[PDB]
């Protein structure tokens, strides 16, 4: 696993002793080579994993996260490039060095044999993301984001860092392997109740469930355009990630006990869904399509069956890239027009025709139209829902419906009717901004050609 | 329709319930009780696999009718006399329903007329 | 469109609003030529029985019962122009007009074609250029202290003046532009 | 005589059939000078912006801001706990997840119950 | 926004609004792509009235003809092999109880 | 559309066929300059007619701030073409 | 539930069509009719029955819908029939592929429309259904009758009433075959399928003389 | 494609003989393949089987017994 | 052999031939509604085969 | 190459009532003492080549006469064919 | 062909009946299967030939892995994890196994239906018992497992339903 | 000539290489094309057997 680990740490004294005008340059093309060297973790065993050492090892669920993360960084760098122009070179280096460490954290979480080294970057995560947001931020309410980001998530795994090591002291090990093979059942207690809570809890704050999802729009909202590519894409996934690694040692009283949270995400799709429809934002609208779509998975996790989690696999992958892309459109109309405001610049889809197809597949995806692997996510985990109960298909049914109309109301009020008379600096897209997207878009619709690789381990 | 004017307008009893038909013995009218001929054994007509609905009674006439358009192709217009020789035994096998219908009415009157004559003479 | 709104709508202009809403909505009800002919006359006697009248305050009792008339016999789907507000090609074109500035935008290779029209749009550029800094003056003068009171413009008074705020009326892209 | 039009919130009344239009007071002739005043005001510093050849930007709206200031970040300093508010957040955030939990959970102790006895013929039904 | 002049010189044309008014706090829910509050040729609960009356009205007479169905004088269709059983559902290995056509 | 490219030359012609075709009008009185309610002596109602006359002719509907302040043949013609922007 | 749904779209939206101005507004409601009347025939157990009018409607109504085309356009981007007055000779192709259009799809009998709508009223007739359903088929037969008469008649009959600049022109070999080609398929394509397909229903062999002639008489 | 034609302000405008002999033609061959149809096979309206009278038949292939026997 | 899968396939599969060639330059011509018309024209003819082998 | 060749209206005077449905409107306006201004202009609707009405029933009988004259002589020709 | 096996997978005889045309005049149909012959099939033929050949040129081999059988869970300590490995290894083998029987006996579920045509009813019958069998072999053995399977499991609910199985049994005989 | 090379390029390629795939990678794996067994009917007779299957019952034919 080193292979990958090495290189992106190597990419520190790259990119602080190169020239004042190649860190860009340099930084894209060696993100590149290790996404390329990362994608050997794509070829899996049907058996139960590929074990690189007592410390790092690879699933099929860690495989698609990983490749993610890897591929992410040079789409990163492309959009950070336009603002950060004026900026002194060193502040430059000090913004890519958080860029890579992030990248380096995520790849040590998602291997990460071990539930407390899991932890231990899982929260370390939280230190360059804080910054990001909180230094290259453009208002007055970004440092006020930045707490909530950060207590809000501590809120929820401060407790869990103790049931972790209260497993230890009760089990002898934390390892994954052992901890899948030496299972035993919670029987149902009120110390149970709590280990439970303590252990799902640290990761639901994450998805965001609904209710505890404050956070996520100010985040979105005020974090520069890499900040919000990262917390829309991976970082959101940790909690999934995580409480697909953690329900093993949950059963049988995740049964009893997904009733609130499986009520709250089911409950929360629609609402979240609904406000996307009442919105005077492109990026609050965008992040709450975001906490929408992690209720989906949410549920699908609670229900525990191999449909769940294949679905639920397929679906954090592929709205990675969707919010990614999306995210990536509305700061590329922020930088013309300076506002944030989707009724502001209006009839985009004369002036900037790619652009317009651009978002027309981007909202398709969003839209989760069929073969899409968004669909493939959307359906399986309503097949498993329909399985679990009957009555469950008119909340995902509304859900549908609503999403429909909320991503094609982003698209008609931005790209279509007539222009706005008093803006006058919409100059034509930069092969930058092109390339962008199209580097967004093209992983999408080649997967769904193999939907196999990014279906988990239970396909 | 008239016998759905009459059975919804008058008495509901009076005409038979479609239903339920039949509500007699086969045996009643008469202790003949020749029976139906069908000409298309199992295997030739599962062969032929025509449809769950068409395998009735006048299926013989079927099965010639599509030997008929299978051979002579190129032309639609070849053969009109299978066509008609099935459309017949269709239209004999509907009037031998439309019979058994009438004939349950007509004996339906007859067990009505039968018990109020009985019921009557009990009155007496 | 063109002309600036006043304040209010006097009773002559009420009068005549209502006239010809009715005499469209007549038309729409009577297909025929000759029908719409025939109540269109009546229709304007009806009107003109009470043109002489004097005072005003049965004059606005009329026109309030008119009001009501109309607005029960409206004829639900009334016809309407292809390029009205309500037509079914209302602002069919409005995805074909594109602002001037764009062209400001094109590459020297694109500007390779079309010299001469480039040409006179630099031409027209600087006489707008010169022309602002003029009308940016004459409306300051000609203003009224305390803003303006109604949404209308003076014209140019002068010789080499040009009207104040010309530039995106004379440039309105087209009617049919594509 | 004919029969009346009734307004409702979805339907409303026309300004031909509005019953002030037509009833002019000296105060609302006053009132009306005053309204196209403002309106023509903003129209002209619209357009001087407008027509500028210098201006390559946006011109800055200061009522869309309002609104958007508003409808974003100026709702909960304004908040205040009323009866009102206190019982329509309780029942529209906490009766949906309470009459769904309901509904759920008698689906599955029904079909629960029909499992343990047997009878509920899940024949094929491999894919869960 | 749909009932706004649609002849003045807006701003915002597609929109009907000039620049800088006061904006309804409910804009982004009327803007000509969504609910519009014009006056109707007939009044709101008229249109109520009618369409409920009419919805109502077809729902109890489908019941009603559910109730009274139509058909023709005729008895049930005769299938020949105890009404088709071998290739209806088949277990060819319980011989049906015999039914027998009757010949009028 | 495939709609032939009408001039001045062609509107004048339409409008001053339009106008001669009223029969309120003696053709021999009325010039491309001849006003409504002076030189004519139309009451303000015909003049909403010839509005209306134009419009049905011409296919196209006028708004009647924009109408009841054209009062001759000449700004009529110069308001059709301005609307429908024709060059000679 | 089928049948019921089906008798209620076709009654009510030929109801809705039989009194619109916007031409492609009528022929929209005529198709959602005929929509409608497939789903009863799909109700009466009849699927094959409603893929032949499927096959049919297609050929006729995509005519139509190309024949009031070439009149929007001819008339100068217009679609209220209150402005358009005499084309029955004005523009004869159009006309009279119109006219042929809407005997096909009102079933006259030998046309395209005839093989398939015919068989449809022929099997609801006598079938045990709801009266109520059966009653609203009929009725929706009568009204698409009366809407295609009142397309020809605001139309093509009267005296012209469109503006005065008259634009109409046929004079192209582009429109010209593609109406031909589906008035071909309109006139021939139902006797050519019809009989061509094996059987897949058992044929309605009796029938009485007056509900044997009810589509006829109702149109 | 076509011809070039004029627009002729408030008269009928001009049309070429091509146009009405082809829709003549087809008006016609519509007719004549009705008239075909009706002629060759007029089954397919009026029907070709008759419609039994159920009170015509008697009694004796109804199976029915005069009231008495059984 | 069994010409009827080969040609009920091939009609689907050329009628995205132009959806193809959408990127070259025959799309930036006025050639490309008669060659849509064309290809469909030809897909028809085309998938008529079929119909007569059922038939 | 469009239809550009200057095109030549016709003569106002040309415009008659005289032969139009608009004598009738004219008499039962007149009938009660009022006149229609614009009669004229509409004359252009009643007078060429839109002057002729054909019925609604003659509307649907387009080709009626060459589609009889096809059928009889088609059936005269079957009739010579198939006697022999 | 021999790339398949024709035991797993069985075929009717495939019976056709030999035209028999009672029409003088001709099809087209024949016509355009011996146009399409000649036009499509010999090409294709004679590239297939070609490639064919060129292949043989250079002919090589591949195999097919064979694994030997392991103590599964009943033979497994407690506590033990070497042993419990190689046993949930093998489980997991033979779980992928059982998934591929019941896609083949779906895949000749589907294949009965499509070629039986308008008799599918009756003569898939046979077919459809195979497919209930196994189906309900497949569901004793591997549903309710849940997403976190493991032989373990497996093995609690076989357990579990023997012990049912043997007090049903036990209650039947000694009433 | 232009429908020519269009029915060639556009017609001819196209079925070859779907010709090419069913005939030999399609239908080189099991049950990827199964074919509605074709009908029998009396009288007929099959190619791979040569048996002549027995006709009908000889119903009585009046009209
Ligand atoms: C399926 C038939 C096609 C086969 C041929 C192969 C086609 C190659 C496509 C490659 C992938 C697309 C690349 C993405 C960006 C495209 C770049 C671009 O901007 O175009 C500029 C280019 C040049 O024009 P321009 O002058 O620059 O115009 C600039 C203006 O912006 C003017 O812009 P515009 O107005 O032209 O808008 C762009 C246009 C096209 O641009 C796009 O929007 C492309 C994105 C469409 C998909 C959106 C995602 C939804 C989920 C689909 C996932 C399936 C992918 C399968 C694998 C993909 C492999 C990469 O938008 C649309 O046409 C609407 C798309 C809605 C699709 C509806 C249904 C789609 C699925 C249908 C079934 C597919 C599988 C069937 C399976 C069973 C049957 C075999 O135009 C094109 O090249 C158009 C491409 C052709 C349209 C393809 C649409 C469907 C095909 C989807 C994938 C291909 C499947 C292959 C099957 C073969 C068997
Ligand atoms: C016709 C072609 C079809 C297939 C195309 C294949 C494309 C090949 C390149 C893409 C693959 C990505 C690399 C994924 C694997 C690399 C990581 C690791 O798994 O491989 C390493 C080895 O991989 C290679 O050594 C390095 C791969 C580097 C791929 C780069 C190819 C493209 C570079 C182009 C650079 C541009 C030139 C300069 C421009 C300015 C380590 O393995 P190793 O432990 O050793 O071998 C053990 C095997 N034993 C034990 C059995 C003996
Ligand atoms: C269940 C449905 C729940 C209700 C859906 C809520 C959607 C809210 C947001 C919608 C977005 C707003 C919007 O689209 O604008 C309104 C827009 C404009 O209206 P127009 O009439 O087109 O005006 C044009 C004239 N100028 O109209 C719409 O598109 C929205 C239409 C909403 C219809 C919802 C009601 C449908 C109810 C159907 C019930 C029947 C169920 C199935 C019956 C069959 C069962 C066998
Ligand atoms: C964004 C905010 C989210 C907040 C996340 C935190 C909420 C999680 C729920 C409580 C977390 C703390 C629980 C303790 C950690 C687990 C330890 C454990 O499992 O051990 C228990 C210990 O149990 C406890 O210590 C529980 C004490 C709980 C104290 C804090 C309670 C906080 C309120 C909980 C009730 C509300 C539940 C939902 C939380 C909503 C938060 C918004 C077993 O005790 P033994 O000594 O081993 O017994 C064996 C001998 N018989
Ligand atoms: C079919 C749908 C129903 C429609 C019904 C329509 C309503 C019909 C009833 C109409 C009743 C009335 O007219 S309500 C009568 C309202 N009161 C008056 O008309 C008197 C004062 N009018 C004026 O002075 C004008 O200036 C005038 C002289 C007219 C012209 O002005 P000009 O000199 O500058 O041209």
């Amino acid at each position: 696993m080193l292979k990958i680990i090495i290189p992106t740490t190597m990419l520190l004294p790259m990119t602080w002793m190169s020239k004042h005008n190649m860190i860009w340059i340099n930084a894209t093309v060696h993100s590149l080579l290790i996404s390329l060297i990362s994608l050997s973790l794509l070829n899996q065993l049907g058996e139960n994993s590929l074990n690189f050492s007592l410390t790092f090892f690879s699933d099929s669920l860690s495989a698609p996260l990983l490749v993610l993360t890897t591929w992410l960084l040079p789409l990163m760098l492309m959009a950070s490039q336009s603002h950060l122009s004026k900026e002194t070179t060193t502040r430059k280096k000090l913004y890519i060095t958080m860029l890579i460490l992030l990248q380096l954290f995520l790849i040590m979480t998602f291997t990460a044999t071990e539930l407390i080294l899991f932890y231990i970057l899982f929260e370390a995560t939280l230190v360059p993301t804080l910054i990001i947001i909180t230094r290259w931020g453009n208002q007055t309410e970004r440092l006020n984001a930045g707490l909530y980001f950060l207590f809000y998530t501590l809120a929820g795994s401060l407790p869990l860092l103790v049931a972790l090591v209260y497993i230890q002291n009760t089990t002898g090990s934390l390892n994954f392997l052992i901890i899948h093979y030496w299972s035993h059942p919670l029987s149902n207690s009120w110390s149970n109740i709590f280990m439970w809570l303590a252990c799902i809890m640290a990761f639901m704050v994450k998805m965001p469930l609904y209710g505890l999802h404050l956070w996520l729009p100010k985040a979105h909202v005020e974090a520069p355009i890499a900040g919000s590519m990262v917390l829309a894409a991976v970082l959101l996934k940790l909690g999934g990630y995580g409480m697909m690694r953690i329900t093993t040692i949950l059963n049988p009283l995740t049964n009893y006990m997904a009733y609130p949270f499986l009520m709250l995400s089911m409950w929360g799709m629609i609402m979240t869904s609904s406000i996307c429809l009442r919105q005077t934002d492109l990026k609050s609208l965008i992040a709450y399509s975001s906490v929408s779509h992690m209720a989906l998975v949410i549920v699908a996790i609670m229900i525990q069956t191999p449909w769940s989690f294949m679905g639920a696999t397929a679906l954090m992958i592929a709205h990675g890239l969707t919010s990614s892309m999306l995210f990536c459109l509305a700061n590329t109309n922020y930088e013309r027009v300076h506002s944030r405001t989707m009724i502001l610049a209006r009839g985009l889809q004369t002036l900037l025709p790619l652009m317009a197809t651009w978002w027309l597949v981007a909202s398709l995806t969003n839209l989760a139209l069929p073969p899409s692997i968004n669909l493939i996510g959307e359906l399986f985990i309503i097949t498993a829902s329909f399985s679990w109960s009957n009555i469950t298909i008119i909340l995902m049914g509304m859900n549908m419906m609503i999403t429909a109309l909320y991503s094609l109301y982003m698209l008609i009020t931005t790209q279509r009717g007539k222009y706005t008379h008093h803006i006058n600096n919409i100059k034509p897209s930069f092969t930058r901004e092109n390339a962008l997207m199209a580097l967004h878009i093209l992983p999408l619709l080649l997967l769904t050609l193999n939907p196999k690789m990014i279906l988990g381990p239970l396909y | 329709g008239a016998h759905l004017a009459r059975r919804y307008l008058g008495d509901a009893s009076k005409e038979p319930d479609p239903l339920r038909m039949p509500t007699f013995p086969p045996d009643y009218g008469f202790p003949e009780r020749k029976e139906r001929e069908m000409v298309a054994t199992q295997q030739e007509m599962n062969d032929a696999q025509l449809m769950l609905q068409q395998r009735d009674y006048c299926a013989h006439y079927l099965i010639q009718l599509l030997k008929c358009k299978r051979d002579s192709f190129p032309n639609f217009l070849a053969c009109k006399h299978e066509q008609h020789d099935w459309d017949y035994c269709e239209h004999l096998d509907y009037v031998k329903r439309m019979k058994e219908f009438e004939r349950e009415r007509r004996l339906l009157q007859r067990k009505k007329r039968r018990e109020q004559r009985e019921a009557e003479m009990a009155r007496g | 469109a063109f002309s600036a709104p006043a304040a209010y709508l006097t009773h002559q202009q009420k009068v005549l609003r209502l006239y010809k809403r009715a005499l469209r909505h007549l038309e729409s009800w009577c297909v025929h030529r000759d029908k719409y002919r025939y109540f269109a006359c009546l229709m304007r006697a009806r009107f003109d029985e009470h043109k002489n009248e004097k005072d005003m305050v049965k004059a606005t009792q009329l026109l309030r019962q008119a009001e009501e008339e109309f607005w029960y016999g409206q004829h639900p789907q009334p016809y309407i122009f292809p390029e009205s507000p309500g037509g079914t090609s209302y602002e069919r074109y409005e995805c074909y007009k594109v602002p001037e500035w764009c062209l400001d935008d094109w590459h020297p290779s694109e500007k390779a074609m079309y010299p001469d029209y480039f040409a006179k749009r630099e031409q027209w550029k600087r006489l707008r250029r010169e022309s602002w800094e003029r009308e940016v003056k004459q409306l300051q003068e000609e203003t009224p202290p305390g803003g303006p009171r109604t949404e209308a413009l003076p014209p140019a008074r002068k010789e080499g003046d040009l009207p104040p705020l010309w530039w995106h009326i004379v440039t309105r892209p087209r009617e049919r532009p594509m | 005589s004919f029969p009346k039009y009734k307004p409702s919130r979805l339907a409303t009344l026309p300004a031909t059939l509005d019953p002030a239009e037509y009833d002019i007071s000296p105060e609302t002739r006053k009132a009306q000078a005053e309204r196209l005043a403002i309106r023509s005001r903003l129209k002209r510093e619209y357009l001087l912006q407008y027509n500028d050849p210098n201006r390559l930007g946006v011109i800055e709206d200061p009522a869309l801001i309002r609104w958007t200031y508003a409808r974003s970040a100026n709702i909960y300093p304004n908040f205040r706990p009323t009866p009102k508010t206190s019982l329509l957040g309780a029942l529209f955030g906490i009766g949906p997840l309470f009459f769904w939990y309901y509904v759920f959970k008698t689906d599955r102790d029904k079909k629960e119950k029909l499992i343990q006895e047997g009878k509920l013929d899940q024949t094929f039904n491999i894919s869960y | 926004q749909q009932e706004r002049d649609p002849w003045y010189d807006w701003d915002h044309p597609d929109l009907r609004l000039n620049w800088g008014e006061p904006i309804h706090w409910d804009l982004d829910m009327y803007i000509r792509n969504r609910v519009d509050t014009s006056p109707t040729p007939v009044s709101w609960n008229t249109m109520c009235k009618h369409l409920f009356g009419f919805v109502a009205f077809m729902l109890f007479m489908f019941w009603v003809g559910e109730i009274y169905p139509s058909y023709q004088p005729v008895g049930p269709k005769q299938y020949p092999y105890n009404d088709l059983y071998l290739e209806r559902g088949g277990d060819p290995t319980k011989e049906p109880e015999p039914v027998v056509h009757y010949e009028i | 559309s495939d709609a032939p490219p009408l001039t001045l030359e062609a509107i004048k012609d339409r409008v001053l066929y339009v106008l001669k075709l009223y029969d309120k009008i003696d053709p021999e009185k009325l010039s491309v300059n001849s006003h409504f309610m002076k030189d004519l002596g139309l009451d303000s109602l015909d003049q909403v007619e010839i509005i209306m006359a134009m419009e049905d002719e011409f296919g196209f509907e006028i708004p009647d701030i924009d109408a009841e302040k054209l009062m001759c043949p000449q700004e009529i013609v110069d308001y059709i073409a301005d609307k429908k922007d024709v060059y000679e | 539930m089928t049948l019921c749904l089906g008798a209620i779209t076709t009654l009510f939206t030929a109801l809705c069509a039989i009194t619109q101005n916007d031409i492609k507004k009528i022929v929209a409601f005529s198709t959602s009719s005929q929509l409608g009347l497939m789903m009863v025939t799909i109700g009466i157990n009849q699927p094959h029955l409603a893929f032949l009018h499927i096959c049919m409607h297609a050929f006729f109504k995509a005519m139509l819908f190309m024949c009031s085309g070439s009149i929007i356009h001819s008339l100068n981007d217009e679609q209220d029939i209150r402005k358009m007055g005499g084309l029955y000779k004005a523009m004869p192709f159009t006309t009279t592929a119109l006219i042929i259009g809407s005997l096909a799809l009102t079933g006259m009998p030998y046309l395209t429309g005839f093989y398939s709508k015919d068989l449809i009223i022929e099997a609801v007739n006598m079938s045990y259904t709801n009266a109520w359903a059966l009653l609203m088929t009929l009725i929706a037969t009568s009204l698409t009758a009366a809407y295609s008469t009142r397309i020809i008649f605001f139309a093509f009959l009267g005296k012209p009433r469109f503006p005065p600049l008259v634009l109409i022109n046929e004079n192209n070999p582009l429109l010209i075959n593609s109406i031909k080609r589906l008035l071909i398929g309109s006139i021939f394509a139902g006797f050519i399928i019809s009989n061509n397909i094996p059987p897949m229903t058992v044929p309605n062999t009796t029938m009485p003389l007056y509900m044997k002639m009810t589509a006829l008489i109702v149109t | 494609g076509g011809v070039h034609i004029e627009p002729r302000y408030r008269q009928f405008p001009q049309l070429t003989r091509s146009q009405l002999i082809q829709a003549e033609f087809f008006s016609a061959t519509m007719w004549f393949w009705i008239l075909w149809r009706f002629w060759h096979d007029s089954d397919a309206v009026l029907g070709h089987f008759p419609y039994p009278d159920p009170s015509q038949w008697t009694d004796e292939e109804l199976g029915i017994l005069p009231d008495d026997e059984d | 052999m069994n010409p009827f899968a080969s040609l009920t396939l091939t009609t689907l599969t050329i009628l995205t031939i132009p959806i193809m060639m959408s990127n070259s330059n025959i799309y930036k011509t006025n050639l490309y509604p008669n060659y849509v018309k064309t290809t469909v024209s030809y897909a028809f003819t085309l998938s008529l085969v079929p119909l007569l082998m059922f038939m | 190459e469009h239809g550009h060749s200057k095109m030549e209206l016709p003569d106002y005077k040309q415009w008659k009532i005289e032969g139009t449905p608009l004598e009738t409107v004219q008499e039962k306006l007149a009938a009660r003492g009022l006149r229609d201004p614009w009669g004229r202009n509409e004359a252009w609707r009643y007078s060429g080549g839109f002057a002729n009405n054909v019925s609604f029933v003659g509307a649907l009988l387009k080709g009626f006469k060459w589609g009889f004259a096809a059928f009889v002589v088609a059936v005269g020709a079957e009739y010579y064919l198939e006697s022999q | 062909p021999d790339s398949w096996d024709k035991d797993v997978y069985p075929e009717p005889p495939r019976r056709t009946p030999a035209p028999a045309p009672q029409t003088s005049l001709p099809n087209p149909v024949t016509y355009l299967t011996k146009i399409f012959d000649l036009l499509v099939d010999r090409p294709v033929t004679l590239a297939r030939e070609f490639i064919e050949q060129q292949h043989a040129k250079n002919r090589y081999y591949y195999y097919h892995r064979e694994f030997r059988r392991v103590p599964d869970i009943t033979e497994c300590e407690e506590k033990d994890i070497l042993c419990m490995f190689e046993a949930e290894m093998q489980w997991r083998r033979d779980y992928k196994v059982d998934q591929e029987i019941v896609n083949i006996i779906q895949e000749r579920l589907k294949a009965c239906q499509q070629r039986e045509g308008e008799s599918y009813r009756q003569n898939c019958a046979k077919e459809l018992e195979q497919f209930t069998q196994v189906s309900k072999a497949f569901q004793d053995r591997y549903s309710d497992l849940g997403a976190h399977y493991s032989a373990r499991k497996c093995l609690a609910k076989q357990k579990q339903r023997m012990l049912a199985e043997r007090k049903a049994a036990k209650e039947a005989a000694a009433a | 000539y232009r429908h020519s090379i269009f029915a060639v390029t556009h017609v001819l390629i196209p079925v070859w290489i779907i010709h090419y795939y069913l005939k030999y990678h399609v239908t080189a794996k099991p049950y990827t094309v199964v074919e509605r067994k074709p009908r029998i009917f009396p009288g007929d007779t099959i190619l791979e057997t040569g048996e002549v299957i027995p006709l009908m019952k000889e119903f009585p034919d009046q009209h």
